[PDB]
């Protein structure tokens, strides 16, 4: 009973807990790094 | 994964009593029908005096 | 409230729901005493939420339904783990490894070079003239 208060007396929906921490979180943008370094490799040997 | 959601807002009786003695039962009574039995006796009620 | 008030009101009706774990009937008590338990550990009425209690009667439902085994870990020491200690002393209380989620409120750190870059990137700018 010292924690108590820490539980919930309604359900909690612990994949929507799940579900926005993915959702709000720093987004590794390897799309566009892997674009980008595509068109880097490509400039510096094809085109230069 | 985890554990089942559980909704405390829904009281169950058979949460808090961890012995069988004590859970209130119907049981077939050969005298006269059916009635509650337990640890602490028949559930009755209350007579006149 | 005070227990004069809580003696007033049981007594002015003793057979008030609220007022009967206070006042129970002497054949509660004595099935409590012949069965070794006391009666306000099992009586409906003394765990309704409404059920007034005074000071005595609440600090003796406190010992009811309480457990007595300790556990002395002694210098424990864990790195890049986790710990979980339950104090079940087999008290038919099933192995739970429920991971408790949270709503992480995270504050995203934004790509911004300290500004007193400003400067300094001026100055790059600047060495084109040197290609001149």
């Amino acid at each position: 009973l010292s924690n108590s208060d820490r539980f919930s007396t309604v359900p909690v929906n612990r994949a929507k807990v799940v579900q926005h921490n993915i959702k709000h979180s720093f987004d590794l943008k390897l799309h566009l790094i892997s674009l980008l370094s595509l068109l880097v490799i490509w400039i510096l040997i094809v085109a230069i | 994964g985890g554990t089942p959601a559980l909704d405390r807002r829904v009281q169950d009786v058979n949460d808090t009593i961890s012995d069988v003695k004590q859970k209130w039962r119907c049981v077939v009574y050969p005298g006269n029908g059916f009635v509650s039995a337990s640890i602490f006796g028949f559930q009755a009620e209350v007579g006149p005096n | 409230m005070t227990d004069e008030q809580i003696y007033a009101f049981c007594d002015a009706n003793k057979d008030d729901i609220r007022c009967k774990c206070i006042y129970p009937d002497k054949s509660i008590v004595r099935i409590g005493i012949d069965t070794r338990l006391p009666y306000y550990c099992w009586y409906e009425p003394c765990k309704r939420s409404d059920a007034l209690l005074p000071a005595s009667l609440k600090k003796n439902i406190t010992k009811c339904n309480v457990s007595d085994c300790t556990i002395s870990l002694g210098n424990v020491s864990i790195t890049d783990s986790k710990l979980d200690v339950n104090n079940v002393c087999d008290s038919k209380r099933v192995a739970t490894e429920n991971i408790a989620v949270r709503y992480l409120n995270q504050e995203i750190r934004y790509p911004i070079i300290d500004i007193k870059w400003l400067p300094i990137g001026l100055l790059a700018l600047a060495i084109l003239i040197l290609a001149f």
